[PDB]
Parts: C-alpha cells; sequence; structure tokens
C-alpha cells in the first residue's frame, strides 16, 4: 500500500504526531520500509534528541528499517538503543537474527580485547548494552537447562568469567550429569581452540571444578595434567588421593603417568613421592620397570614370529647392494621386537661376515630393538660385545652402544652418564674409520637416552666432536643435540647451533645440524616463529629443508591453520626437491589429531607432478593415519605402490603397513593382495634396490612385535600424547643419506593390549572374557557392524576394533576396581582371594629378581 | 654451460626517474661550485606514454584490428568449452542408463 | 554452538586447500612455457 | 510420524492445484477454499523444504481473482488481503537463504514486485530491483521467463530500454516447457514489441507471425509503418483504434511517451546535409510536424540532440556539418574492455557446467 | 662424464650384502664407476649475471620501439594463421592446435598493446 | 541458531570450488608430464632397419642391415620367433639390438619390371565380338 499518509503526519512537527506516527510505524515497517527509509534521517535525529517524546520507539523503528535494507550492524546499534522496548525473552524471526548479530559483534570486540589485556573480562570496559544482552542470553539457555548450548556461546565470546559461573551454579551432585558435561567441555577446549592462552585457562579451571566434587572422573583429571604438563598440578591431585587412599586406584594412576609424562616431569614426581612419604610402591612405578616388564611377559607368550618369512625374504632377493642386507637385519628386529629372540641373526652368520661397516653396526643395533622392554636385562645381553670385550670389528662394538641407547630411552638417567665417559674418551681417536663408527653410535645413543629433559652436559660433549670435524660422527652428534634438548632448549642453544650450520663445511655435519635444529623446537608453537624465519632466511637448501620439520614438530597435536598455510605454501612455491618433500611430510605431524582431513589436503598432491612430492604424501598419510585404519588413506596409497619411480613404491609400501598394522584378512579383504605384493616384489629381479628395501621393511611393519603392536603417536590409556613416538617417525621417514637410522621405529611400537593386573600378585589372569565383535573376521594372518554375542580369552591378540566390545568377567576371584573403559591400556584389579590363583602366570620382573 | 648453471616498463621508468633526479641535484651543485644539447633533447621532445600520444592516431586503427583478432579467439574458447560440457553431459547420461 | 566450531575447522582447511590449488596451476603455466623453450 | 507430515504437505499442495481452473471448474467460485488452504499458517507449516512444489504463478492466479476490482467485481475496495499476503511473503524472505535455497527466494520477490506494478509506485521500486538479482540456474525455464517478463516491464518505466531488451530476448528463448508457446508468450511479445519501438523502431515481425494471433499482428503492422514514414496522423489513429489493447495492458502511458519519438524521428529523416541549409526547405519539413512553430521546433531539436546545427536569425539561414565518417571515439578501447568481461563471465559459468 | 677407478678397503667398507661388488673388488681391484655431476656457485655470481643477461633493460626499450615498426607484417600473418585455423576445424567435423593457436594470438596482442 | 545454518552453506559452496579447480589442475599437470616423456623419446640414435635372414633356434638371428654390414644379433623377448621370418623387415634397436616390431616383407622381381594388377577393368564387351 502506502506509508505516505503516516509519514505526512511525521512532518507536521509536534509531540502527538511523533507518537502516533511511531506506534503506526512499528506494525507494518517491514513491508513498507522502502518509503520509510527516506525519513530515516528524522528517525535518527529524534533518536539522540528529545525535543519530541519518541526516542526509544524511534530507535526501535530505525532497527527494523535498517534490517530490511541489509545493514545488520547498523540495525543492531539502534535495537540496543531502543532499550526498554526491546527484550530477548520475546522471540520473533526478526529478534533471533539481530541477537545473533549482536553476539558476532561482541565476539569481534572480545578477540581484540583479550589479545590486548587478559583480564579485560574482570570488568566491563566494553559496551554496556551488549554485555547486558550477553549475560541474559547465557541465563536463558541455562534456565531451560541444556548446558551445552550456553557453554558454546560463553567460549565464543572469549570471556572466562561467564564459563566459571555458568557451570558452577548447575553442578548439583545429578552426578552422572555433572561428570558428562565437564568431560564434553574438556574435549571441546582442546580441539577447537588454539588460542593457546585462553585454552590453558579453561583447562586449569575445569580441572579444579571436577576435583572439588566428592565424585570425580580420574581418567579425565589425568588428561588435563598431561596437557598442561605440571608437577605442581600433580602434587595437588595426589594429596587428594591421600584422603581417599586405595592402593588399586593410586597404582592405576601411576601406570598412566609414567608412560605419557616427560623424563623431567617423572623426575620431580619421584622427588615429591619420596618427600610426601606416601607409597614406596608408586615411586618404583615412576621408574618405569613394571609396565615394560608386563609387556615382555605378554609378547613372549603371544608371539607368532617366523624366521621362515625372513629366510624367504632373503632368498627372494640377490645381493649386489648393501641395502638389502640392511633391509632384512631391520625387518627382523621389528618382527622380533620385544620377544627377546635374536633368532634369525643367531641362525645365519656367513652373510654377516660379508657385511660392510654400516651394515655391521645395524646388525649389532638390531639386538637393541629386540631387547627393548628390559631395563635390567637390556644392559646384560650386550656386555659380551662392548668395547674392551670380544667382537670382531670396532663397527660391531660401536653398534652395541647404538642399540643400548635405543632401549634405555625413556629412563636414560644412568646410560647418559655411562655413554658420556665413552664420548670424552674417543674424541682423540679419529684416525681410523673403525673409531668413527664407534663414536658414531656413541653420539646416537646419548642423544636418545637424554631426551625430554635437556642436560647441557651432553650438548657440550657432542659439540667438541664437531670441532675435531670427523665426517661420520659429526652427523650423529648434530642430530643428538637436537634429540637431547627436545622441547626444553636454551634460546642460547638455538643461536649457537644456528651459527655452526653455516660454519661447517662437511656435507654430513651440515645435514645433521639442519635436522638437529628442527627437533630442539618441539611443542613451542608461536614461540618457534623466530627460528622458522631464520632457517628459511638461510639460503642453504639443508636449512630450508630443516625449517619445514620445525613447524611440524612445534605445532603438533591439534592442528593450526596458520601452520598448515605456511607449509602448503612452501610445498607449492618452492621448487627445491628436498624442500617440497619435507613440507609435505610435515603436514602429517600437525594433523595427527585431525587425521580424517589429511587424504583431502594430500589428494591433489599425490597426483601432482615431481616424484619427491608424491613421496612426501605417502609419508604424510603413513604418520597421520597410523593405527586408525582409515579407508580413505589406503585408497590414495594404492596407485603410488606400482609407480615407475622406485623410491615412490618404497615409501608407499612403508606407509600402507603402518595404517594396516594388526588388521587382517576378512576384516579387510584388500590386505591379502598387499601382503602378496610385498612378497612378489622381493622375489622378482625386475625391481630395483630401493623398491625391495620398501617391501622388506613393509612386511616387517605388519608382522612387528610378534603381531601384537600397533603404531600410534599417543597412548589409549589416557588418550593423551606420547612424545617418543612422534620423534621416532620423523627420523624414520628419512633414509636418503641416513641409510642406518631405520632403528628409531622401536620407540613407536605401542602394544595393543587389554590385560588385567592383580593388585598385590602383579600377575595376568588367563581367563575367558566376553566380546561382541565377530572373531573369525579376525584371524591369524600369514605363515561390518556388530552386537552379536561372542567370546575372547585373556592373553590372546586384542585388536583395535576388538578392544571396544570386550569386558572383564567380574565374578571369579577379583574385583576390577575402576573397570574397563572402552579403550586399550591395563586396568588394575584388587583381589578377593589372591591366595589361590585362578590361572595366573609369573611376570619377568619375577624371573630376574 | 651458462644455462646449465642457472637451471618491465616501470623498472625502466624508475631508472629514468632516478637519472633526471640525479641530474637536477648535480646541476644545483655545479652552479654552486662554479660560483647543452643532450639535456635540450632529453625536455621539449618528451613534453608532447608521452611520445606514444602523437603515434596514438596511427596505433588506434591497427588497435581495432588486433582487438577483433582477440575477439575471434574468445569465441574459439567458448567452442572448446561446449565440447567439455558435452563430455560431462555424456558421462552423466551413461551413469543414469546404468 | 559447539557444532559450529567443528564445522569451521573443516571449512578453513578446505579454503586453504582451494587457494593452494590456484597457486599450483600458476607454477604449471610457467613450467609449460619454460619446457617449450627447452624443447 | 515424519513421513505422514511430508505426505500431509503433498496433499494440501495437490488439493490447492486441483481446485483451480486448471483441473477443476471455474477459478472464482472456487477461490474462497483455495484461500482457506493458504491462510491459517499452513503455508508456514510448509517449511520442510523451500517453496518450489508450489510456485509464484499459482499464488498469482488465486490472489488476482480474490482482488483486482474486475474479477473480484469491487468485492471489497481494499488491498487488506494483499497487505497480509505481501507481509507474509516478506516474512519468508528474512529466513530465506540466497546461496543454495534461492528457489523460494526469487518467487516471493516476484509476487511482491508484481503487486507494485499492478498498483503502487515507481519510487519504492528501486529496492525490490536490487533485492531480486539472484542466480538464474536455480529457477525453472518457465519461472525464469516470468522473472524476466516482470523485470523488463519495470525497467521500461525507468526508461532503461537496453536492460529490458536483453532480459526479454533471454526470456522467450526455446520452449522445453509451456508458457513460451502459449498466452504468456503473446504477453511477452507485445511488451518486447513496445520496448523496440521505444528504442527507435521494430522493423521485423517474422517471428511474431507464427507466435501471435491475427488480431495482434494488424496493430503491430500499423504502428511500424506510422513510425517508419514518420507520419504522426497515422500513428495517432493507430492508438485511437487500438485503444482497447492499450487500456488492456494497463499502460496508456506508452502512447504519451512514444508520440514524442515520432516527432523526433520526422525531424531526423532528412539529415544535416550541406554546409549552409536554406530555411525554406527545412521549414517545409517542420511544417509537417507542426507548422506555426517552425523556429521553436528547430530550436528544441538542437538542445535535445535530435540534430546539432548553428543558426543565425539575423540572416535566417542554418549552418551545418555533414558527418558520415567514423574516426576513433574510444571505440577499439571500448571493445577490449567489453571482451575481457565477456570472456571471463561466460568462461566461469561454462567451466562450472 | 667423471669416472674414477675402484679402491679396496673403502668401496666395500662403504657403498645378503653386495656379493657382486665384493667379487669385483677381490678380483679386478680397479674398474670404472661413474661420479655425479653437481655445481656449486655463490650468490654474488648469481645476482650479477641477471643484469647482463644493462644491455637487457636498454635493449628492451629499443626492441619495443622497433617491434611497432615491423607490426605491419606481423599483423598479416596472424590473419593468415587464423584462416587456416577456422578451415581446419571445419574439415575435422585439430581442436588441440586451435586452442594453442588461440592462446598464442592472445599473448601477441598483450604485447602489441604494451608497446604503444 | 541462525549462525549454524550459515556455516553449513559456505561448506557446500566450497566443495564445488574444489571440484572445478581440481578438474582443470589435472589437465595442465598431464601436459607437463606428456612433454617430459616426449623429451626422453626425442633423445635417441634411431633404430636400424634390417631383414631377417634366418633365425637360429638358440636365440640368435642373422640380419642384413641396410645401414651397415651383416650382423648376428640377439632375438628380442618382446616378439616371438613366429613373428620373425625369412625376408622380414624388422626394426632393431641400434641401442640394444633387440627386434622391437615387424613391418612388412620385401621383394626384388616386383620392381624389376614385373608387376601386379588386381581386379582388371577389361571386359568381353571391351574388344567385343
Amino acid at each position: 500500500t502506502t506509508a505516505a499518509p503516516l509519514l505526512a503526519l511525521l512532518r507536521e512537527n509536534q509531540d502527538s504526531v511523533k507518537t502516533y506516527a511511531l506506534e503506526s510505524i512499528n506494525n507494518v515497517v517491514d513491508q513498507l520500509w522502502s518509503e520509510i527509509s527516506n525519513e530515516l534521517p528524522d528517525i535518527e535525529a529524534l533518536y539522540d534528541d528529545d525535543t519530541f517524546s519518541d526516542r526509544e520507539m524511534a530507535a526501535l523503528i530505525a532497527s527494523k528499517v535498517y534490517y530490511n535494507l541489509g545493514e545488520y550492524e547498523s540495525a543492531v546499534k539502534y535495537a540496543l538503543a531502543a532499550k526498554d522496548r526491546f527484550d530477548i525473552d520475546e522471540k520473533s524471526q526478526f529478534v533471533e537474527t539481530i541477537v545473533s548479530k549482536s553476539i558476532e559483534m561482541y565476539v569481534q570486540e572480545a578477540s581484540k580485547q583479550y589479545t590486548k589485556d587478559e583480564q579485560f573480562y574482570t570488568k566491563d570496559i566494553i559496551d554496556p548494552k551488549l554485555t547486558s544482552i550477553f549475560e541474559r542470553m547465557i541465563e536463558k539457555c541455562l534456565k531451560a537447562s541444556e548446558l551445552k548450548l550456553a557453554l558454546g556461546i560463553a567460549l565464543e565470546g572469549y570471556r572466562l568469567d561467564i564459563i566459571e559461573s555458568a557451570l558452577k551454579s548447575k553442578l548439583d551432585q545429578s552426578t552422572s550429569e555433572n561428570v558428562k558435561i565437564i568431560n564434553y567441555l574438556l574435549t571441546l577446549a582442546i580441539t577447537t581452540v588454539t588460542n593457546s592462552k585462553f585454552r590453558s585457562s579453561i583447562l586449569r579451571k575445569s580441572f579444579d571444578f571436577l576435583m572439588n566434587m566428592p565424585n570425580c572422573d580420574y581418567l579425565t583429571l589425568n588428561k588435563v595434567v598431561v596437557n598442561l604438563n605440571d608437577a605442581g598440578l600433580a602434587l595437588q591431585l595426589f594429596k587428594k588421593l591421600k584422603e581417599e587412599n586405595d592402593e588399586g586406584l593410586s597404582a592405576q594412576i601411576a601406570f598412566d603417568l609414567v608412560s605419557s609424562a616427560s623424563q623431567q616431569l617423572l623426575e620431580i614426581l619421584v622427588t615429591e613421592l619420596t618427600a610426601q612419604g606416601y607409597d614406596p610402591a608408586l615411586l618404583n612405578i615412576l621408574s618405569g620397570l613394571p609396565t615394560c616388564d608386563y609387556y615382555n611377559t605378554f609378547l613372549l607368550n603371544n608371539k607368532n614370529i617366523d624366521i621362515g618369512l625372513l629366510n624367504k625374504s632373503k632368498s627372494s632377493l640377490d645381493g649386489k647392494f648393501s641395502l638389502f642386507h640392511t633391509a632384512v637385519s631391520v625387518a627382523n628386529g621389528f618382527m622380533h621386537a620385544g620377544t627377546t629372540d635374536n633368532s634369525f641373526i643367531k641362525a645365519n652368520l656367513p652373510w654377516l661376515g660379508k657385511a660392510q661397516n654400516w651394515a655391521k653396526f645395524t646388525a649389532t643395533a638390531s639386538l637393541g630393538v629386540i631387547h627393548k622392554g628390559n631395563l635390567l636385562e637390556g644392559k646384560k645381553v650386550m656386555a659380551p660385545y662392548l668395547p674392551g670385550s670380544r667382537a670382531s670389528s670396532r663397527f660391531i662394538k660401536g653398534g652395541s652402544l647404538y642399540g643400548l641407547g635405543l632401549i634405555y630411552a625413556g629412563f636414560g638417567r644412568d646410560t647418559t652418564d655411562y655413554l658420556k665417559n665413552i664420548i670424552v674418551e674417543n674424541s682423540g681417536t679419529s684416525g681410523d674409520e673403525d673409531v668413527d663408527v664407534l663414536l658414531h653410535g656413541a653420539s646416537l645413543g646419548i642423544g636418545l637416552a637424554a631426551m625430554g629433559s635437556a642436560n647441557i652436559e651432553v650438548y657440550e660433549a657432542l659439540k667438541e666432536v664437531l670441532y675435531n670435524d670427523s665426517a661420520t660422527s659429526g652427523e650423529a652428534a648434530a642430530l643428538g643435540m637436537g634429540l637431547c634438548m627436545l622441547g626444553t632448549g636454551k634460546p642460547e642453544a638455538i643461536h649457537d647451533m644456528f651459527t655452526y650450520s653455516q660454519e661447517t663445511q662437511h656435507g654430513n655435519i651440515t645435514r645433521g645440524l639442519a635436522v638437529g635444529l628442527a627437533l630442539i623446537n618441539y611443542g613451542r608453537q608461536e614461540l618457534a616463529d623466530d627460528l622458522i624465519t631464520k632457517m628459511l632466511a638461510s639460503d642453504e637448501s639443508l636449512l630450508r629443508y630443516g625449517g619445514a620439520f620445525t613447524i611440524a614438530l612445534a605445532y603438533a597435536g591439534t592442528g593450526n591453520n596458520s601452520a598448515v598455510k605456511r607449509l602448503l605454501h612452501v610445498a607449492v612455491s618452492d621448487s627445491n626437491d628436498d624442500v617440497r618433500r619435507a613440507a609435505v611430510i610435515a603436514l602429517g605431524f600437525v594433523l595427527l589429531r585431525d587425521y580424517t582431513t589429511v587424504p583431502r589436503i594430500v589428494q591433489l598432491l599425490s597426483k601432482s607432478h615431481n616424484a619427491h612430492v608424491r613421496c612426501g604424501t605417502a609419508f604424510a598419510l603413513g604418520i597421520a593415519c597410523a593405527g586408525k585404519g582409515l579407508q580413505s588413506a589406503i585408497d590414495v596409497l594404492d596407485p603410488l605402490t606400482k609407480d615407475p619411480v622406485d623410491f615412490v613404491r618404497q615409501a608407499a609400501m612403508i606407509a600402507l603397513s603402518m595404517i594396516l598394522i594388526q588388521q587382517t584378512e576378512k576384516l579387510n579383504p584388500q590386505v591379502a593382495d598387499i601382503n602378496k605384493n610385498f612378497l612378489s616384489v622381493i622375489t622378482n629381479k625386475h625391481q630395483e634396490g630401493l623398491a625391495k628395501f620398501g617391501a622388506c621393511v613393509a612386511q616387517g611393519i605388519m608382522n612387528a612385535g610378534g603381531r601384537n603392536v600397533t603404531i600410534q603417536l599417543e597412548n589409549a590409556d589416557t588418550g593423551t600424547l606420547d612424545t617418543k613416538s612422534v620423534v621416532g617417525l620423523v627420523m624414520f621417514s628419512q633414509f636418503w643419506y641416513w641409510f642406518p637410522l631405520a632403528h628409531f621405529l622401536s620407540l613407536s611400537f605401542t602394544p595393543t593390549t587389554v590385560i588385567g593386573i592383580r593388585g598385590s600378585d602383579q600377575a595376568i589372569p588367563k581367563f575367558q572374557m566376553n566380546c561382541y565383535a565377530k572373531e573369525d573376521a579376525f584371524s591369524y594372518p600369514r605363515m561390518k557392524y556388530s552386537s552379536k554375542p561372542y567370546k575372547v580369552d585373556n592373553m590372546t591378540r586384542i585388536l583395535p576394533q576388538q578392544s571396544r566390545y570386550i569386558s572383564f568377567i567380574k565374578d571369579d576371584r577379583f574385583v576390577p576396581v575402576r573397570k574397563f573403559k572402552g579403550n586399550n591400556g591395563v586396568v588394575v584389579l584388587r583381589d578377593r582371594e589372591p591366595k589361590e590363583p585362578v590361572a595366573l602366570i609369573e611376570t619377568v620382573r619375577q624371573m630376574k629378581d | 654451460g651458462v644455462e646449465h648453471l642457472l637451471r618491465i616498463r616501470l623498472t625502466n621508468q624508475l631508472k629514468s626517474l632516478k637519472g633526471l633526479q640525479s641530474k637536477l641535484k648535480d646541476v644545483v651543485e655545479y652552479l654552486d661550485k662554479v660560483i647543452h644539447t643532450i639535456l635540450g633533447k632529453l625536455q621539449d621532445v618528451f613534453n608532447l606514454n608521452n611520445l606514444q600520444k602523437a603515434l596514438t592516431v596511427k596505433t588506434n586503427d591497427e588497435l581495432m584490428v588486433i582487438y577483433i583478432s582477440n575477439l575471434v579467439r574468445s569465441i574459439i574458447a567458448f567452442d572448446d568449452l561446449i565440447e567439455n560440457k558435452i563430455q560431462n553431459k555424456k558421462i552423466q547420461e551413461q551413469r543414469v542408463k546404468d | 554452538y559447539f557444532k559450529l566450531k567443528k564445522l569451521e575447522k573443516e571449512y578453513e582447511l578446505l579454503t586453504l586447500q582451494e587457494d593452494y590449488i590456484k597457486d599450483e596451476q600458476r607454477h604449471l603455466k610457467r613450467e609449460l612455457k619454460r619446457a617449450q623453450e627447452e624443447v | 510420524k515424519t513421513i505422514e507430515v511430508t505426505a500431509e504437505i503433498n496433499c494440501f499442495m495437490h488439493l490447492l492445484v486441483q481446485l483451480f481452473l486448471w483441473d477443476s471448474k471455474e477459478l472464482e467460485q472456487l477461490v474462497e477454499f483455495n484461500r482457506k488452504v493458504v491462510i491459517p499458517n499452513l503455508l508456514c507449516y510448509y517449511n520442510l523444504r523451500s517453496l518450489n512444489l508450489i510456485n509464484a504463478k499459482l499464488w498469482f492466479y488465486i490472489y488476482l481473482s480474490h482482488e483486482t476490482l474486475a474479477r473480484s467485481s469491487e468485492e471489497i475496495n481494499s488491498d487488506n488481503q494483499n497487505i497480509i499476503l505481501r507481509s507474509t511473503m516478506m516474512k519468508f524472505l528474512k529466513i530465506a537463504s540466497l546461496k543454495h535455497d534461492n528457489e523460494t527466494k526469487a518467487m516471493l520477490i516476484n509476487l511482491i514486485l508484481r503487486d507494485f506494478l499492478n498498483n503502487g509506485e515507481v519510487d519504492s521500486a528501486s529496492d525490490f530491483i536490487s533485492k531480486l538479482e539472484y542466480p538464474h540456474t536455480d529457477v525453472s525455464s518457465s519461472l525464469e521467463a516470468r522473472y524476466f517478463f516482470y523485470l523488463s516491464k519495470i525497467n521500461a518505466i525507468q526508461l532503461d530500454y537496453s536492460t529490458a531488451n536483453e532480459y526479454i530476448i533471454a526470456a522467450i528463448r526455446k520452449a522445453p516447457h509451456n508458457s513460451k508457446s502459449l498466452g504468456f508468450l503473446q504477453q511477452s511479445n507485445k511488451l518486447h514489441c513496445c520496448i523496440q519501438l521505444l528504442m527507435g523502431d521494430i522493423p521485423e515481425l517474422s517471428f511474431f507471425h507464427q507466435s501471435n494471433m491475427q488480431k495482434s499482428l494488424l496493430p503491430y503492422y500499423h504502428l511500424t509503418k506510422a513510425v517508419k514514414l514518420g507520419d504522426l496522423k497515422k500513428f495517432t489513429s493507430t492508438i485511437t483504434k487500438y485503444k482497447q489493447l492499450l487500456l488492456k495492458d494497463d499502460t496508456y502511458q506508452l502512447c504519451v511517451r512514444l508520440r514524442s519519438n515520432v516527432i523526433k524521428t520526422g525531424i531526423r529523416i532528412i539529415s544535416l546535409t550541406y554546409k549552409k541549409i536554406s530555411l525554406r526547405d527545412i521549414c517545409l519539413k517542420l511544417n509537417l510536424d507542426s507548422e506555426q512553430t517552425v523556429e521553436y521546433m528547430v530550436s528544441r531539436a538542437i538542445r535535445d540532440g535530435v540534430i546539432e546545427a548553428k543558426i543565425n536569425h539575423e540572416d535566417g539561414f542554418i549552418e551545418t556539418t555533414e558527418l558520415l565518417n567514423i574516426y576513433d571515439s574510444e571505440d577499439p578501447q571500448q571493445v577490449f574492455d567489453e571482451r575481457i568481461k565477456f570472456a571471463n563471465q561466460l568462461h566461469d559459468e561454462y567451466l562450472v557446467s | 662424464d667423471a669416472f674414477r677407478l675402484i679402491d679396496t678397503g673403502a668401496l666395500i667398507n662403504n657403498l645378503l650384502n653386495k656379493a657382486n661388488i665384493q667379487a669385483l673388488i677381490h678380483g679386478l681391484n680397479r674398474h670404472y664407476y661413474s661420479l655425479n655431476i653437481d655445481y656449486h656457485k655463490t650468490a654474488k655470481e648469481t645476482k650479477m649475471l641477471m643484469n647482463l643477461h644493462y644491455e637487457e633493460k636498454e635493449e628492451s626499450n629499443l626492441a619495443a620501439t622497433k617491434s611497432m615498426v615491423k607490426i605491419a607484417e606481423q599483423y598479416s600473418k596472424r590473419i593468415e594463421e587464423e584462416k587456416e585455423l577456422t578451415e581446419e576445424e571445419l574439415k575435422t567435423r585439430p581442436k588441440k592446435h586451435l586452442s594453442e593457436t588461440a592462446d598464442e594470438t592472445l599473448e601477441n596482442n598483450i604485447v602489441s598493446v604494451l608497446t604503444a | 541458531e541462525q549462525k549454524i545454518q550459515e556455516t553449513e552453506l559456505k561448506i557446500r559452496s566450497k566443495t564445488e570450488n574444489v571440484r572445478r579447480l581440481e578438474a582443470q589442475r589435472n589437465a595442465l599437470n598431464d601436459k607437463v608430464r606428456f612433454i617430459k616423456d616426449e623429451l626422453r623419446l626425442l633423445q635417441e640414435p634411431g633404430s636400424y632397419v634390417g631383414e631377417v635372414i634366418k633365425i637360429v633356434s638358440d636365440k640368435k638371428v642373422l640380419v642384413k642391415v641396410q645401414p651397415e654390414g651383416k650382423y648376428i644379433v640377439d632375438v628380442a623377448k618382446d616378439i616371438n620367433v613366429k613373428d620373425l621370418k625369412a625376408s622380414q623387415r624388422v626394426c632393431l634397436r641400434s641401442d640394444s639390438y633387440m627386434l622391437h616390431k615387424v613391418l612388412e616383407n620385401k621383394a626384388d622381381p616386383l620392381v624389376s619390371l614385373m608387376m601386379v594388377e588386381k581386379v582388371p577393368d577389361s571386359t568381353y564387351d571391351m574388344v567385343g565380338g
């Protein structure tokens, strides 16, 4: 129609006319808004005037008019200003949209205002009118009593004080409800908020809020202490564990903390235990001995290892390149990992007599992979072969120390010192390549043992090997300073290292200091930004390669957009063949948590020009999709496996195997072909040395640890990060001048195990367990929805998929005290009748005491 | 061997600007210290993209012609485009029969 | 509200992937020209 | 339950289509029931998906019979019915999205725009023009043609001949679906014929012979001849006889607007010519047009841009240039700029398909 | 090429193992093997090649001017190229050429416009 | 509530952008790769043409090459001995001396003024009566 009548009266210019035209105007603004728009100047003028009487109604109309144009922020200013005639406990479709826009606006001011001062929130200092709406929106959702909607908003508008109050008031112990809400908010804050300063604040508070309830969920409480990685958080927790003291629970908690936590963290945790005088039990756990021994006991019984596969593999190839000899020494170690059996190597000795220097060192270092899992029988086995004792070459004696450093990583306290005495000794001797190979293992070992704490004593020792400038040994020392100082480096250490790359004129020392520089910034995030630039600002190829690993490591875990943009950007815009391959490798580490997304980012790149790029995407998937069995990862890796370019075949074969470890025929139809393929390649002569290296080691992955391990970059037992594993794979992924360095895969094996542990017998039941996943769609390889009733036993192969449907039997002779929890990792029992065994076994810590 | 080792208007204008600018600075200095033809062809000659103005008359006629040539090329790209649309159209059609 | 956060991560990753494809095609047009000169 | 609610919606739509002229007896008698099915927020209730199983063309047919003072029969004299309906369609637009759900969006703007053209103003029109512009890949061939048909009428009033000329030509393209071989085609055709006359002249009716009835064709021939001869007397008579058509279209203004073009065309036909031009010869030509205003009409001509010439009235002779020679007037440059747009715009859409 | 002879106690100590190269070294003691070709050069060289390869900048102005002079002929041949081009597409009903043929013509006009 | 719906649109939009770009990306990518293969081929000394004189049952063949003298060469494993025959013309690598394809058989009286004329155009009506 027309609004021209209504507007005519507005121009008459008195109080009555203003009010009548206003109350008319409110009703049909929306349809006739066009006509009214021209009088919007009078309306705004009436706004901040009061020569009339219509102000709050004028602001109201103006909001409606602005709205219909498509100026939402403009309307929002006036909707607020309408004041008493605008209410958010009254909704129309109109109301919904400008409240939505008012929050956005509030979000914008809050992002800026947090960065500026991190207690902006402790007062109003932002627009009062906005703040008012904001508190009231929070109240609305919460009166209706759905707490996920209210908490979502409070996050978004970057203020902490609302989060605290909101949750607090509705914690009414039900107990089921308090626990579940808090567990949701924890998961949320980690995965979706990389505003690192904000995220920590929410984590420390959500921890104290759960802790204060009389009922807690102790699994969730461990997550958050690992993440913030504080001894101080640990201490508060444990004194709370003193008040409700149970030996079963307190023991479980220590079996969790020892694996996940860092070396230094572990160290202050023994100190605080010693000084609190609470449990001498727990301090032994904190030394790591119990968990590793329990796995040994498991791997010895459930091993399925075959030397006939290694035999077949060796006879399938022909020697003519020392790369094959490495391949089978290494596939053997991996296969026979943890089972303490050297069996193959014991069987075949004439080929050993052939082997070059590096190949000898590797053969020796294979014992280390097998004998990991013993921190007291680890040292013992290697004693007849050390420097000063028997051997047959000094390369063999050098690999003895490399293999010791493999094992005793994660509790290198003794071994670092022990190795240091060998470093200082052999710095004089460099006259023979026999000593360079000895001092080369020596440097690897020490770097590996001293990881996660940072001892400057080791750094200063490995550095004088650089000044003496020995060609093999300088590569191990350089990489070794990076391993030792990981995530705990000096700023000074960065600067000294950085200058020395430039100084060094041996290719290997230059290569090792590049990679060396990437490691030392692990977990820094934005704090590494200064060094990223510096590595890329060096116009050396080695240093630009080295820069890419530095983002992957620093920004690891939960992904960060800025970090992916920079890496993809180098990958596209740099044409250097090392550089493009390293920046693709690097995406997989960032993206370990969000692994679904990696086949799409790398989709393109896998079918993109230049083989180094294609190589880099194989690795990306291999690291990122390891253990999950992502169907999308495998589909991308299939073409690449029979690619012309030999090292592309190789890396795809390594990659396939890491994802599909402990996944079988029937579960996946595709793996039979894959295993066939691995085998066929060794046997044909038409493949080249690099392709068969890929193939041999790939068999070795699938069949690793007697078929009972998976490869993961975290624990299942807390579901929180595991450092060692991440670090292992980045050294593993490179082999190009790094022909012996395969061995770093020992640190990435995690056993796939659900075993029960008696609380006071420390033994494993053998009993029948129930399961609903279909067994015989699980099989013994080589040599789908479920709810159907089924059975499994104890001390048999628990697969990833299986673990979810298993349940402890409750009613023989034990109580399982906190029960099973729908993920891998042990659960401590506390016994009804320890004094008769059900069908226990003796563990290996009771074979060597 | 050189090539194996190793494997616009504005840049030239900026150089031009810097020379003139330097030349002025020199001339000021030179008067001060002291208390033809090349400079004289470097001012009037260019006063009238500047030179290219006078030429523009002739350029324009040929400029239509070379524009028409680019237009035929655009049509040609459309023609090639239509085939791509059909290729997609065929695939869809076969997938529906099946 | 929680949901949106999940979805924003997928959107962002994708957005970068799209810009990166655009850039790659640029290096290829360049590569083509260079390769014709070499042949 | 879910399946049953979707079914419920299909049954109301279906019922609503049936009770019209299309598939049932006379639309007016039936109107009240058709209106009961719309009205008490069952249309609202439909929001399972977007409106595209009921269409603007349909909402148009029910509402026009309800109210237009010629089918209603001055049933009421208020646009009370349309005001609620326009508001409700406006209310839909807010919650409508544009990016992937503009099936409902274009249809609602079509219904609202239509009502302004039926009875409203050319002032408020501007906002509705800007809102309208949304992809033309989402709406049917039938629906695209109607959207263009209304847009083109609106553009004519503002005197944007050119824009309407493009939309109309695109509108009536092919016929994979009906209302581009029916009555709707004839309505489009009349409006196209008018827009070309407005630009200058229409001198082709080849297409129109076959897609319009004889009754239309005669008035098309009479107009084109009047305008081509330049003769005002024939043109005026053409309006006079086909008064019923000009009224029918609801746009007697066209007659007023076109008549000015005819007198302008007459002055043009005999160009500028020789370097001095005799008064008498031009006077003769202007005498035809209007014969007691020779000097005024020629003055009006120059200011207007019909002609450009230079006059002395102390000699009473006319001086001119005669230009038939087309030197550059930014004319290559213009070609290039246009082509870069033409290639990119075309190029992107073709590539998506 | 670069080749050197083999040495014992080095190229077996460094790079089943290598049976082949092991019987080769206990045997002949010396035999040809190929050494890799690489380059190394400083940044100083690299910068100040690419301002030679002044001649290039001043040469670039001169070239633009003389190109506009020759354009009379270069015009006429693209006119011909196009006539062939269109005829070709007819006969088929080639397409590839035409596209390459279209791209090239676009590049040349961009250049013709830049000149003037 | 409005905000969640808007995020869902922008995703749907983005994927179509990915689909379009991906399709073009492939076309260019192929072209570089095509050109590289072509370059490997454009480095060659050519293949010599020869005539198989006779095949030996021990996997030699006796060839008279037209480029050179007469040679004993090693039969290819890409072709079988029943493709080869006496007086076959073959293409054999100058690189590897492997008979890679077979052309056609040759002769010499057929170009010494003896000749074939298939289906003649003479009829009995031609010189009729």
